[PDB]
């Protein structure tokens, strides 16, 4: 209790949550036709965290973006930003 | 059985099953040959030289195929399975004993990437399955062995 002589509670039941490699922030955008998205990374390699100049992007696998849309926002992070969005075509079942 | 018959169709069940992966628009764009990190369980391009060295990798394909739902990957893995029978016919007309192919013993971490990337492993098992088929056809003519 926040006011007063309270009591604490016990203990909530622990919670373990286990990091896989590779960051994305943000992990999904849900977003409409015509605005700017970005997607910031870190990449792990080994137990390392591996410079910015390293990391590279691609898009579901098929092709690299071009590295003028690459902006180092940090030694560890990179960013790519998008502009002028079209709708995301669908690849089967897959919608984005 | 005609030996020539059960050749030509083996051939085509591999054409057929490469073709049906060149069909599925998302795996023509992802190169077959490249090596993707987690997925290395997947039997790639590595050589495949002899029969038994097909079925066991025929094998593990139709296993991970089985477990992803997607109606054109289930009959996938039965064209897997009918190209194994194959393979195990063409052994006994050269008088081979093929012993019967299980699947990955290893399948308690298939899980964990089909949970977190159904994508990555669709494709990947897709493309690198094209690419093994198709040296598999090339190496048919060559007077396969056992």
């Amino acid at each position: 209790r926040l006011d007063g002589p309270g009591i604490w509670s016990d203990w909530s039941t622990p919670r373990v949550f286990t990091t896989q490699d590779v960051i994305y922030f943000p992990p999904k955008i849900l977003t409409s036709v015509g605005s700017n998205v970005s997607f910031h990374c870190i990449y792990k390699k080994e137990n390392k965290i591996v410079p910015s100049k390293e990391i590279v992007w691609w898009m579901n696998l098929a092709e690299k973006i071009p590295q003028s849309q690459y902006d180092v926002v940090s030694d560890h992070v990179s960013k790519v930003t998008f502009f002028n969005l079209n709708e995301t075509k669908p690849r089967g079942k897959f919608t984005y | 059985v005609p030996i020539q018959k059960v050749q030509d169709d083996t051939k085509t069940l591999i054409k057929t099953i490469v073709t049906r992966i060149n069909d599925i628009s998302h795996t023509q764009s992802v190169s077959s040959k490249q090596k993707v990190t987690g997925l290395d369980f997947i039997p790639g391009l590595h050589p495949i030289l002899t029969l038994s060295k097909m079925d066991q990798t025929l094998a593990v394909y139709q296993q991970i195929l089985t477990s992803m739902p997607s109606r054109n990957v289930i009959q996938i893995s039965n064209d897997l399975e009918n190209l194994r029978d194959l393979l195990h016919v063409l052994a006994f007309s050269k008088s081979c004993h093929l012993p019967w192919a299980s699947g990955l013993e290893t399948l308690d971490s298939l899980g964990g990437v089909l949970e977190a990337s159904g994508y990555s492993t669709e494709v990947v098992a897709l493309s690198r399955l094209q690419g093994s088929l198709q040296d598999m056809l090339w190496q048919l003519d060559l007077s396969p062995g056992c």
